[PDB]
């Protein structure tokens, strides 16, 4: 029952952000921290493969999205200073003005 | 007759006089870049004729090799 | 061992160029001396030399792109079809490159980081067309992506680009994550990601009823990155606000680059891999649904860049078609399709480029164009016709196969729906050529002429949209070749 | 047991994370649920990507998290809003995700039930293996800079980018 | 009866150079 | 760390060196390579030159084009050099010289 | 009136190049690339009327 | 939250985790109906296909 | 095409992977045992 017991927890936390982007509809900020969790779940997912199936391949690839979820955070969190220094507020009402 | 050189220096005249009339100037507005063009368009219109030449003859080859690939099954 | 190298010339020379351009652009961008020179065009004209000396590089190397392929067989994969794609997609570059020197002297863009961004951002592209293994395509997909966020927001102080950036980061990261999903599954489905090796494993089985269903959603995760990327519906929404709030020239460039970079992806991951039908049924609604829903929205849109997203959104529906049906002839159309759709687009923004030193916003600010620039009105005339796929212009090969694709496999729905959405996107074009000719209107908006690159662009461009069906035998020709290689 | 342990620590930090109302104390829960995942790895032998997680994660990340979020002071107001009204959407889609994808793996890898009988007798050793061992460090260092060098050059760039966005976006000289 | 910009001249050589060794390149394949 | 200089599509011309060394390649540059080399570091300059008035500092611009130039014909004066000498380009030259010594 | 216009006709060949350019360069701005520079571009003095002639 | 609070929840979430364990343990006990299953079906269908293509 | 697979370009790993198949990181553990 090992492997259906590590994937069933990545799976929870890749759940709980899908359910972070659900529930965050006002909170931007939380949104971001949403896909950060499921990022975690799909590390997770390469390195319990990587066991199971002796391969180093999934440990490689780990590595690797470690840096893609490192560098996408900085970014993102560089796109939320800006808004808000633009906007003096994080709310979701000042960021509707593309539409239509 | 209608050669490739022909073709592509009369496309090449054409396009110094349509980027001058885009820009609101008088048609022959930089004459020598008219000369300029029309050398450029008689280059490019033979180098598509021969490219278009060259890239035949390697899909013959490469539909040969697929027709072998498909003939294979019935073997 | 230096040998072995020659692989990767062209990216080697376009990444040192890079940085070369990134140091001399912050050294001398500081220069109290200099008094803070801008550098924005100086780093624009080096990067577009840069650029063509790449394609050079690549162009004149077509065998020795293949050396040493067992060696970097884990890396990547060159071939043919990778050749041809990468040089359009350096094409491309150097043409969005062009069209962006008026923007940065007469807005005062001086940011010459803009320049290197987007030359990174080739870099991404050009290993993204030669990935082979979901990893290096994954990491490719990424770095591409990361520039476009970064460019997205390069307006600051705008609240039109800050959203634009904000929308596309967030949107942009829930789609990678559903991607690397889907990737995860597959590796723990089969321990293996090299395409080689996925294309022998799921080859002669598809839904064999004991069908792997780590691999069936494993594919569905990827294919829901894949259309995110491709901006089709339902995963679009993105594309027309960040197309809107980016910088216009940030919009020419992401109207035509990330297509052709994802369709060689698309091509060589599922065309050259095997789950099968359920797939091409994925693209058959994603183009029915990206055909009807921008063809209503863009009749909607009273801007231009708006209308202008919703067309490529149409237009990528009608692409698709090409891949759904699953042949030679299906891949070859795609091909012609974005080639065309990329060249037309082109056409299109150097003339938005040039109306966007008069700030022109609506169309309804086109008024009075056929008097104030005769032969501007006219050559955007041809381009809205083109779009309209009226013959015998360039834009009319699309239209005609996706209706000799729909007739042969039998979908009379997809027939109808072609015929509909085509008479609706023919009254959406013609609406602007309506607005330029026809209209009255009391003010004027008079434009500023445009710089010689955009119009020498315009000049070639437009030979071409009026003149391609009289010698269509090249393109006919490379692109029957390109679909030939990706088997063989 | 011990993964039904970690396993619900991390489901309730990570609910904290969606649901707390101070994007602080989001940040700090979700702190948590990095401290937990490093345990699934250690349980996993998997020692050095246990500590990267928390170098990284922990270290570097949500510090840069819980500095923007902290000089943000975020009034409850501007994000505020109730959940209620979502119970049945987040009901079918986390259902319809529970029912696929929970038990994704069952057909595939079905388990092995525990028995009423000693199958530890049957674990067969291979010394051959045992003489010299590698770290999980020593395995991944073999392939990162050789034979998968490529990818890991592709890295740095993104890294680079990072970093020129950072700046270009941000910086506000004095 | 000279010209001083030294930059300019080099770079009118650089000209000279890229137009000559175009012919000669032209010439010679 | 293995190495195969094996291509994909085998070598239509005569192979004089399979894999051929660094400096033999160098010496193996022709008149052609050397004006190609010589052209594209020429533009590059003169492209530099002229792209760096406006910001006021062609002579740094230029001289960041040629290093540019210089790299970009380098290398390409190299690809040509050694795909003649592997067989990948015609090569009549290389054969020649072969033949003789 | 007459000062600016008596200053402008008067300016040498010299002069009215250098002025050419500076106006070039002052035409158009971009102070947000300036503030992450760190700089502040100032209006030579030479582009600058007199306050008598200004509308206020 | 309170801390007790957050304590009660872990237990709850304990015992949602031992109560998939047994939904696994279900799932692995009907692998041998949902094979019989699947080769009827399977048998059907090959008997219908044969049995058309006679004519 | 009727068995692409056997092309010679998709056989790729079957001609590299003999070649580091004395590698550390890929023996079978008797080898060094032998060797
Ligand atoms: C015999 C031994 C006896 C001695 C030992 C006894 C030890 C004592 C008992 C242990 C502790 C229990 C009591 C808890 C504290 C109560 C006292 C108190 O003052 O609470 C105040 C508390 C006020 O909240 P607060 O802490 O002050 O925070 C205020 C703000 O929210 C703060 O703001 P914030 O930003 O920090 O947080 C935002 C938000 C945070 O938002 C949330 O936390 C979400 C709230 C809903 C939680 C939903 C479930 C989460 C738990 C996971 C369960 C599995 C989920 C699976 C889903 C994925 C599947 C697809 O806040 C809230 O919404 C608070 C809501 C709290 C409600 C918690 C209800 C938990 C669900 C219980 C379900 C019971 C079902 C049983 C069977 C379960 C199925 C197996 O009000 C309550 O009384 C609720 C707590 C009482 C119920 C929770 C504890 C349940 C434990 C049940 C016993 C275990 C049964 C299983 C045993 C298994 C054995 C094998
Ligand atoms: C063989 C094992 C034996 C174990 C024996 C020990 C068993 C302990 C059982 C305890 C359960 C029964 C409790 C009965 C009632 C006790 C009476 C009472 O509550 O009065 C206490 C009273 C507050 O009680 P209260 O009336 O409920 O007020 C609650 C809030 O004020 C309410 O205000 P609020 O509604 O606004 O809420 C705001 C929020 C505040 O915002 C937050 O975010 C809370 C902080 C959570 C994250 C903070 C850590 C991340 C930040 C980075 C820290 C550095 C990271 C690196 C260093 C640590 C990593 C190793 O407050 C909370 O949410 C508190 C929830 C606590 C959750 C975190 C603690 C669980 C950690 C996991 C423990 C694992 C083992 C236990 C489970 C075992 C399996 C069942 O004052 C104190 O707690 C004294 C403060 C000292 C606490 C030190 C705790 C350790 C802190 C340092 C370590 C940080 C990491 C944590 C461990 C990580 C492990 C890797
Ligand atoms: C620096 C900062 C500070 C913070 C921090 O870092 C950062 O600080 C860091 C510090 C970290 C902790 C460090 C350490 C641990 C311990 C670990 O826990 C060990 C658990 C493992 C080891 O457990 C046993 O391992 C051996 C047995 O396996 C025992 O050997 C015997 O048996 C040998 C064989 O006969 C004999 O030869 C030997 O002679 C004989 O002695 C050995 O004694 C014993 O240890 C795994 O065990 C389980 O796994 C089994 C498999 O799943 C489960 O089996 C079950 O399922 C099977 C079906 O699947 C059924 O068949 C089975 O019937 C059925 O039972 C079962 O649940 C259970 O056994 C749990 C994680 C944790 C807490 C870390 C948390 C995170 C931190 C706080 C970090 C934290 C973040
Ligand atoms: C049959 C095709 C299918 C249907 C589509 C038709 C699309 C067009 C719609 C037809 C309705 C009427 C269209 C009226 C357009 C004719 C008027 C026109 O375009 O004249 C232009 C002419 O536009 C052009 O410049 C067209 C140039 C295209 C060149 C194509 C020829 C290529 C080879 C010619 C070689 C050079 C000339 C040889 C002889 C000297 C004048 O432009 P202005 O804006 O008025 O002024 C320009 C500025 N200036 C005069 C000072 C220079
Ligand atoms: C008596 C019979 C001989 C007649 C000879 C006629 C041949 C003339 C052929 C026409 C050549 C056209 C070349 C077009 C390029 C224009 C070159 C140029 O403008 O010179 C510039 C720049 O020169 C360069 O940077 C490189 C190009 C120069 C190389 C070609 C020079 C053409 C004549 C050759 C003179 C050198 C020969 C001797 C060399 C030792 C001088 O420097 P700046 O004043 O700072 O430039 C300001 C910006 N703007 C370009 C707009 C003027
Ligand atoms: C053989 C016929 C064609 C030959 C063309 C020249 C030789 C090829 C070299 C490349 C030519 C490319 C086109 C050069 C002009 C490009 C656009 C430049 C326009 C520009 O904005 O900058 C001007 C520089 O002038 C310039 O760039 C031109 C500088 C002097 C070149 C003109 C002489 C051409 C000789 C033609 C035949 C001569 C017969 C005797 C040999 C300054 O513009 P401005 O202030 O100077 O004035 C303009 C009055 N609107
Ligand atoms: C964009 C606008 C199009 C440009 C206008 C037309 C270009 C014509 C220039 C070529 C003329 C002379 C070519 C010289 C030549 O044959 O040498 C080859 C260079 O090919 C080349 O120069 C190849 C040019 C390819 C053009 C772009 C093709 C795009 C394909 C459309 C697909 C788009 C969808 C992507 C998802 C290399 O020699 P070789 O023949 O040995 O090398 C391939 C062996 N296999
Ligand atoms: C008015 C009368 C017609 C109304 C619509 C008829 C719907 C039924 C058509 C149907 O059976 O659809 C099948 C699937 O096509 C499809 O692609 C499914 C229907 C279209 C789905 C995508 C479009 C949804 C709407 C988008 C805009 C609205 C957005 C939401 C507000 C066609 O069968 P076939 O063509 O596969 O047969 C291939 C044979 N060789
Ligand atoms: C196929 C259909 C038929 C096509 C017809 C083919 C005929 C060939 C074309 C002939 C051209 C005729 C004119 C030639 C003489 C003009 C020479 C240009 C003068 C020049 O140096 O231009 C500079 C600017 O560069 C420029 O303006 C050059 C850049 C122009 C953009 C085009 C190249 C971009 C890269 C490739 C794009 C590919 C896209 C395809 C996907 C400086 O100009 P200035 O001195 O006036 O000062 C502008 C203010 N800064
Ligand atoms: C490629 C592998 C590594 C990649 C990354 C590192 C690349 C190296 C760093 C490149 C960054 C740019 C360096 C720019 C140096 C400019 C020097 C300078 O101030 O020049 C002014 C300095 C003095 O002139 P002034 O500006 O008139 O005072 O030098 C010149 O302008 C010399 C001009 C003549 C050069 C023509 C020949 C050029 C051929 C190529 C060399």
């Amino acid at each position: 029952m090992d492997l259906i017991k590590y994937f069933t927890f990545s799976m929870i936390i890749f759940i709980l952000g899908i359910w972070g982007i659900l529930l965050n509809r006002r909170n931007i900020l939380i949104m971001l921290m949403s896909i950060e969790l499921m990022l975690l779940a799909v590390n997770l997912n390469f390195l319990v493969f990587s066991v199971s199936l002796d391969d180093m391949m999934g440990q490689v690839f780990a590595l690797l999205v470690l840096t893609v979820a490192a560098a996408e955070s900085a970014i993102g969190l560089a796109i939320f200073v800006i808004t808000f220094r633009v906007r003096g507020t994080i709310a979701v009402e000042f960021i509707n003005s593309i539409q239509g | 007759p209608i050669s490739a050189t022909m073709v592509g220096a009369l496309l090449g005249l054409g396009t110094q006089m349509y980027s001058n009339a885009l820009r609101k100037l008088p048609y022959m507005r930089h004459p020598w870049e008219h000369v300029v063009g029309m050398g450029l368009g008689a280059v490019f219109a033979n180098q598509l004729v021969k490219w278009d030449v060259k890239l035949k003859e390697d899909l013959d080859v490469m539909l040969a090799k697929a027709r072998a690939a498909n003939e294979r099954r019935y073997f | 061992m230096f040998n072995l190298f020659l692989a990767v010339f062209p990216e080697i020379f376009i990444i040192n160029a890079t940085f070369i351009l990134l140091i001399h652009g912050v050294v001398f961008s500081t220069s109290k001396k200099y008094d803070y020179p801008p550098l924005a065009s100086n780093v624009g004209w080096l990067g577009l030399l840069s650029v063509l000396i790449t394609l050079l590089l690549l162009a004149a190397g077509a065998p020795l792109l293949t050396i040493a392929h067992l060696f970097w067989n884990n890396l990547f994969r060159r071939d043919n079809f990778t050749y041809f794609c990468q040089i359009f997609l350096l094409l491309s570059t150097a043409g969005t490159i062009s069209m962006c020197f008026d923007f940065f002297d007469q807005e005062r863009f001086d940011a010459f980081e803009f320049i290197v961004l987007i030359l990174l951002s080739t870099c991404g592209m050009l290993f993204m067309i030669s990935a082979y293994d979901l990893i290096a395509m994954y990491l490719a997909i990424e770095l591409q992506s990361l520039c476009f966020y970064v460019i997205a927001a390069s307006k600051r102080k705008s609240e039109f680009s800050t959203e634009a950036g904000l929308k596309y980061l967030i949107l942009g990261a829930f789609s990678s994550g559903i991607l690397l999903f889907g990737c995860s599954m597959i590796y723990g489905s089969t321990g293996a990601t090299h395409f080689d090796q996925l294309a022998k494993i799921l080859t002669g089985y598809e839904i064999t009823g004991a069908r792997s269903s780590g691999i069936f959603m494993g594919i569905l995760f990827i294919a829901v990155g894949f259309l995110f990327k491709i901006t089709a519906v339902p995963f679009h929404m993105w594309a027309p606000d960040i197309y809107e709030g980016s910088p216009t020239p940030v919009t020419a460039f992401l109207s035509i680059a990330p297509k052709i970079s994802i369709f060689a992806n698309i091509l060589r991951v599922f065309i050259y891999g095997s789950y099968g039908a359920t797939l091409q049924q994925i693209f058959f609604f994603c183009s029915i649904a990206s055909m009807i829903l921008g063809a209503l929205a863009a009749m909607a849109q009273t801007k231009v860049k708006r209308l202008l997203a919703y067309s490529s959104i149409g237009h990528v529906g009608y692409i698709c078609i090409g891949f759904s049906c699953g042949t030679i002839e299906g891949i070859q159309s795609l091909l012609i399709g974005i080639f065309i759709y990329a060249l037309m687009t082109m056409d299109a923004f150097a003339i938005v480029l040039a109306l966007r030193q008069t700030r022109v916003k609506y169309i309804a600010d086109l008024g009075a164009l056929a008097k104030t620039n005769p032969i501007l009105a006219i050559t955007f005339s041809i381009t809205m016709f083109s779009y309209a796929g009226i013959p015998p212009l360039a834009g009319f090969c699309s239209k005609f196969y996706l209706f000799f694709a729909a007739l042969g496999c039998g979908a009379y729905f997809l027939a109808l729906v072609g015929v509909v959405t085509s008479v609706i996107g023919c009254f959406y074009y013609i609406r602007l050529v309506k607005r330029m000719f026809f209209d009255t209107p009391r003010t004027w908006i008079l434009y500023e002429p445009m710089d010689r690159n955009k119009s020498l662009l315009l000049a070639m461009t437009s030979f071409f949209i009026t003149l391609f069906l009289l010698y269509p035998s090249p393109l006919f020709s490379v692109t029957h070749q390109m679909a030939l290689s990706l088997y063989l | 047991m011990i993964l039904s342990v970690l396993s619900s620590l991390a489901l309730v930090s990570g609910l904290m994370v969606v649901r707390a109302k101070n994007p602080v104390h989001s940040v700090l829960f979700f702190i948590l649920v990095f401290c937990d995942t490093s345990g699934l790895l250690l349980l996993l032998g998997l020692d050095f990507f246990a500590m990267i997680f928390l170098v990284v994660y922990i270290g570097a990340i949500a510090v840069l998290f819980l500095f923007v979020v902290m000089m943000f002071h975020i009034q409850i107001a501007e994000i505020h809003e109730e959940v209620l009204r979502y119970l049945p959407v987040s009901g079918i889609i986390g259902l319809i995700f529970w029912w696929e994808m929970f038990f994704i793996l069952d057909n595939e890898s079905i388990p092995l039930l525990p028995t009423q009988r000693n199958t530890t007798s049957l674990r067969y050793t291979v010394y051959a293996g045992k003489v010299r061992s590698w770290t999980n460090l020593e395995t991944l260092g073999n392939l990162l800079y050789t034979y998968y060098f490529v990818w890991f050059l592709v890295s740095s760039l993104i890294l680079l980018v990072a970093m020129i966005g950072a700046i270009v976006l941000t910086m506000h000289r004095t | 009866k000279v010209s001083e910009d030294k930059n300019r001249n080099y770079a009118v050589v650089a000209g000279v150079v890229a137009i000559v060794g175009s012919i000669g390149w032209y010439l010679k394949a | 760390m293995n190495t195969d200089i094996t291509a994909l599509e085998k070598a239509q011309y005569p192979v004089v060196d399979r894999n051929p060394a660094f400096t033999k390649v160098v010496g193996n540059f022709s008149t052609l390579d050397y004006l190609r080399f010589s052209t594209i570091t020429g533009i590059s300059v003169t492209v530099g030159y002229l792209s760096g008035i406006k910001p006021g500092i062609k002579g740094p611009s230029m001289v960041t084009g040629g290093l540019i130039g210089l790299m970009g014909g380098f290398m390409y004066a190299y690809q040509n050099s050694a795909g003649r000498l592997m067989g990948f380009f015609p090569n009549d030259g290389e054969v020649a010289s072969y033949q003789k010594r | 009136l007459a000062q600016i216009h008596a200053s402008e006709n008067s300016k040498s060949f010299e002069q009215i190049e250098v002025e050419r350019a500076l106006r070039k360069k002052y035409a158009r701005k971009d102070e947000d690339y300036d503030s992450m520079l760190g700089i502040t571009r100032e209006t030579p003095p030479e582009l600058i009327l007199p306050d008598n002639v200004l509308p206020g | 939250v309170k801390v007790l609070t957050y304590f009660g929840m872990t237990l709850a979430a304990f015992a949602f985790w031992q109560s998939m364990d047994k939904v696994h343990v279900w799932i692995a006990l009907h692998q041998d109906e949902k094979q019989e299953r699947m080769e009827k079906e399977a048998e059907v269908r090959r008997v219908r296909a044969e049995l058309l293509r006679k004519a | 095409p009727y068995g692409f697979w056997t092309f010679e370009r998709h056989n790729a790993q079957l001609r590299w992977d003999p070649q580091i198949s004395q590698v550390a990181g890929r023996r079978d553990p008797y080898d060094d045992l032998l060797e």
